[PDB]
């Protein structure tokens, strides 16, 4: 059989010389915090997975339902905070960039951890659970208010046999800039739509000069995400994937290391 | 675009 390397040797002599470090990060570290991602072993919300409320059409049918959804994973964040992989690569971060090395890490996540644990370049690519978009005039806001609206308030019970708040749409989140008042959605970026052109660039940049590419706790099935590793990898670049299963990505990289990032990466990125 | 799924 044709598995990568599980030598932490191997690896750090990768690491040690790396001036330019990319580091793509998945649902499994936010995971690893305890927080739902409701997709893979990540549970469901109701009766539903993220590819079933994370849609344009979803939105659309049933808004205050998607609200709820999404006012439930930001409230359950106030007992969620960062874990030994979040800090195992902030402190990497600070640590080589003393030296005047890079690392930077592209998230897939929405739940802010990384920030939180003080990561410095961090590049978002599916948007923030605490950021809304206005659906008329487009304007971007941070919003962590707890209710996000009053509407909400004891809303998103994750139970089966919830039943729907069914919230008029008047009185969800609303834009309050001058002579909007448009309905409010999250800043999230849904199965369906494409990702911001502006951070796809800033991407490619980085994929394109990096010396050496982590792939953390990513199931490799979302995309376009799953492919910015195996970009990397083709052009010889050294890919370790640190992931607690195999995935359909595995096979093309340098090295599999298995278990929670938390344990891995402390040792990995020392 | 460049747009999001999952396989
Ligand atoms: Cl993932
Ligand atoms: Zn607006």
């Amino acid at each position: 059989s044709a598995r990568p390397s599980s030598s932490m040797a191997d690896f750090r002599k990768f690491f040690a010389k790396a001036k330019h470090i990319v580091i793509i990060s998945g649902a499994g570290v936010s995971a690893e915090s305890g927080v739902p991602t409701f997709r893979g072993a990540g549970g469901y919300w109701r009766k539903w997975q993220a590819q079933d409320l994370a849609t344009p059409l979803a939105f659309a049918h049933n808004p205050s339902r998607v609200w709820e959804f999404y006012h439930y994973r930001r409230e359950v964040m106030g007992s969620k905070e960062p874990n030994a992989g979040h800090r195992a690569i902030a402190e990497c971060e600070t640590r080589l960039g003393k030296q005047g090395r890079r690392v930077v890490v592209i998230t897939q996540n929405i739940d802010e951890l990384h920030r939180k644990a003080g990561t410095k370049n961090l590049l978002e690519i599916h948007g923030s659970l605490f950021k809304t978009r206005c659906t008329s005039c487009g304007v971007v806001a941070e919003n962590y208010k707890s209710p996000i609206c009053p509407a909400l308030s004891g809303k998103g019970a994750p139970e089966p046999g919830t039943q729907d708040a069914s919230i008029p749409v008047e009185k969800l989140p609303r834009c309050e800039e001058a002579g909007c008042g448009g309905l409010l959605r999250p800043h999230v970026v849904w199965f369906g739509e494409n990702l911001d052109p502006a951070i796809l660039e800033e991407v490619d940049r980085e994929l394109a000069h990096c010396d050496l590419c982590l792939v953390v706790g990513t199931s490799s099935v979302v995309y376009p995400a799953a492919m910015f590793a195996p970009q990397v990898a083709a052009r010889g670049v050294p890919v370790a994937e640190f992931n607690t299963e195999t995935t359909p990505a595995t096979n093309r990289f340098r090295f599999h290391f298995q278990g929670p990032c938390g344990t891995t990466l402390p040792e990995a990125l020392a | 675009a460049v747009t999001k799924y999952t396989s």
